[PDB]
DNA sequence: CGGCCGCTACGTATC
């Protein structure tokens, strides 16, 4: 299944 | 070198998708649909932010023309003993607006305009026990006069807190609850540590009864500890030169408890 | 119950065989000591015959006393929260990690039985 | 999308004609005529603000050709720690005057001058104890000086906050006091929201013993959680296709509470 | 009996 | 306090001179069968002196014992309503 | 709407 990197998410929100 | 790389992916975040967070991704659905006030509440190493964290990145500003961001879900987390210009500045500022000086009403006036034209349908408020109890009057005063869902999340100290007035105790009666891992859930999770953040160089097997011995020890049930536990124990064993985590390396790690 | 299952002291038992005879009547047998396994006896030809090792689901690497149960089940009850193996398992294992005499004696009991091992 | 006009509709709000409704209106029109200044009290959910919305909605301004309006009954409501100048603020904002900046006298003055000059015979101030302690010194020269009866609405707090001033307290003395259904009147009322507000195409049946019992724990008498225990069923029912509400799905909607 | 729905009440009102 | 109140055991109490004294301190002297009433003395010239009979607001015409109103007050915090 | 079947709760007896 996908697991988010935390400091990507961070990168890729608004 | 290649042990450089992978010490570098341990010591990092990720979000996995897990029962818990699925439950209130579908649950939030139905708030924000309804337009319901209401609260979550659990023990604080459940992971009540990472499950609100995963919804605000879902749901992201859509933009467009030169129109202010349409914002459907805001997430803000108040500083301890927030007043009522905190919490106005705070929303104020996730919309991407200035704040210059000016008294309440006018962070309050300022603050429903910001609200309206721009899209807001829910506002999550994480540690919710921060604020002020004359704060409540305004958080209350948003949710009834604007159409907006009000989220307090929070601790068991939140509803102590809440419980001491009759007017918030009635908006935000409705709740979801966090809870701990156990048998066949905490033994499956395991599972996904090992196979999809700890990804180590061959399999440690954490599923094996000897394992789940130590970590059922250890971690209690929390989700907050079984991602610092194996993060600690994986760093210890690549660090030394293990292919895998093993007894002895393990409880060492959890010896610290 | 149909579905093989017995439920017994709150604690729910699934068992080998046990599906083939829902809805009759067994005789059971178990130690006040450890409840997660319960031996089940049924009647034929007006004798007991021995029919299986009925073992409460989701503890079978769990070790519960009849004592621990019947304390989770009467702090459960007051509590307020739902009847179910874990459920009984979340309301002994915070009392347990958390002291009260009747626990003190029991430690230094359990001690003397260790050694009696 | 004939589901999504019910979803639509059912997240909605109505007034009800009740009997705690109709008995307000019998009172306050007795308290009006007499110009006697008096209180509302009662648990949180009791639905006293709607009550008293009902009120101002009916006895409408009555407008004559190029005079300011004239308007029987006012509804207040304040914010928090509301000053002397907020207080004058809304009541000359209500009777649609802009405030220009000024002196807290030059509020007062204008504010004892639209009172007047728009014939205001009743003033309704909700959640009364948002009022900073000095206020009250100006809310009793208005009702001392105009003939103005002032209603403060408000909870069982009200009464903690105007026990510590005498001069509010022997005189804001009258009350009426907004209480629970139970009984026969919550069985009444239960058919009067499934034939008058869920509005869904067969007979849920929801005064019957088997569903009473679910309501009743629900809902502790509160008209404030019937409507909404009521309409949360209705929404999501219908988004699962059902024509009613029946015992399981009414029991997962209470599990909430 | 009437019912009213509170948006209606608003949308009469002065 | 403001506007002549004591508080004790949770009872707020007013009585027939205490707003003129807000702020001073009083010797509250009471019987632990009945406290509904309370004689509220003050200290003048290092001399104790008596000053008023104070009552509980709302609750003049019944009783409580000092034991009523503490186990009933330990009921209430437990519930969590307010007193 | 009515009847049958597991888990709690009250009453009684004894060391
Ligand atoms: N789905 C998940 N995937 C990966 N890690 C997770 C997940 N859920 C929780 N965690 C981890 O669990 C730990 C708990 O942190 P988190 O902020 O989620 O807890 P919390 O219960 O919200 O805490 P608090 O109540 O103090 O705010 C963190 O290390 C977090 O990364
Ligand atoms: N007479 C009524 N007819 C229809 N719906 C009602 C009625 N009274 C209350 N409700 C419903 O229940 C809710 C009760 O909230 P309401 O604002 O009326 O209570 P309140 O007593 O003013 O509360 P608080 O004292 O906490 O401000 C309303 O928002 C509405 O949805
Ligand atoms: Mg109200």
């Amino acid at each position: 299944i996908e697991v988010w990197d935390y400091e990507q998410l961070r990168e890729e929100y608004g | 070198e290649w042990l450089q790389a992978e010490i570098a992916r341990l010591k990092g975040k990720s979000i996995v998708p897990l029962q818990q967070v699925k439950t209130l991704h579908d649950w939030l659905d139905g708030k924000r649909k309804a337009r319901k006030s209401c609260r979550v509440v659990g023990e604080s190493r459940t992971g009540k932010t990472v499950a609100c964290d995963a919804y605000r990145y879902r749901h992201k500003p859509q933009q467009e023309a030169g129109r202010p961001p349409t914002v459907p879900v805001v997430y803000i987390r108040p500083h301890q003993k927030c007043g009522p210009k905190d919490l106005f500045k705070k929303i104020t500022e996730y919309l991407k607006y200035r704040v210059t000086k000016g008294t309440v009403s006018d962070f309050r006036d300022r603050t429903i305009e910001v609200l309206k034209g721009c899209g807001v349908e829910m506002l999550i408020i994480d540690e919710a026990d921060r604020l002020k109890p004359e704060t409540f009057a305004d958080v209350r005063d948003i949710a009834e006069d604007l159409g907006i869902a009000v989220v307090l999340v929070g601790t068991d100290r939140l509803d102590a807190v809440i419980k001491r007035d009759e007017q918030v105790l009635e908006r935000f009666r409705a709740h979801l609850r966090f809870g701990k891992l156990s048998g066949e859930d905490f033994k499956n999770t395991v599972e996904m540590w090992e196979q999809m953040v700890l990804k180590l160089p061959v399999s440690s097997n954490l599923k094996s009864k000897e394992m789940l011995r130590i970590l059922t020890s250890a971690t209690e049930g929390y989700i907050g500890r079984l991602d610092e536990i194996l993060r600690e124990a994986a760093i210890r064993s690549l660090s030394r030169g293990l292919k895998k985590i093993d007894k002895a390396v393990l409880q060492e790690v959890a010896k610290e408890y | 119950q149909r579905g093989g299952c017995l439920q017994f002291q709150n604690l729910m038992y699934r068992g080998e065989y046990l599906a083939g005879y829902a809805g009759e009547t067994v005789n059971l047998r178990f130690d006040p000591r450890d409840i997660t396994t319960i031996l089940v006896y049924r009647q034929e030809n007006n004798q007991e015959v021995f029919l299986t090792r009925a073992h409460a689901q989701g503890l079978e690497t769990e070790q519960l006393a009849l004592d621990e149960a019947e304390a989770a089940s009467r702090r459960l009850r007051t509590a307020g929260k739902t009847i179910s193996n874990q459920s009984l398992l979340q309301e002994v294992v915070d009392r347990d990690a958390l002291k009260e005499r009747q626990k003190l004696e029991q430690t230094v009991l359990r001690s003397a039985a260790v050694d009696e091992s």
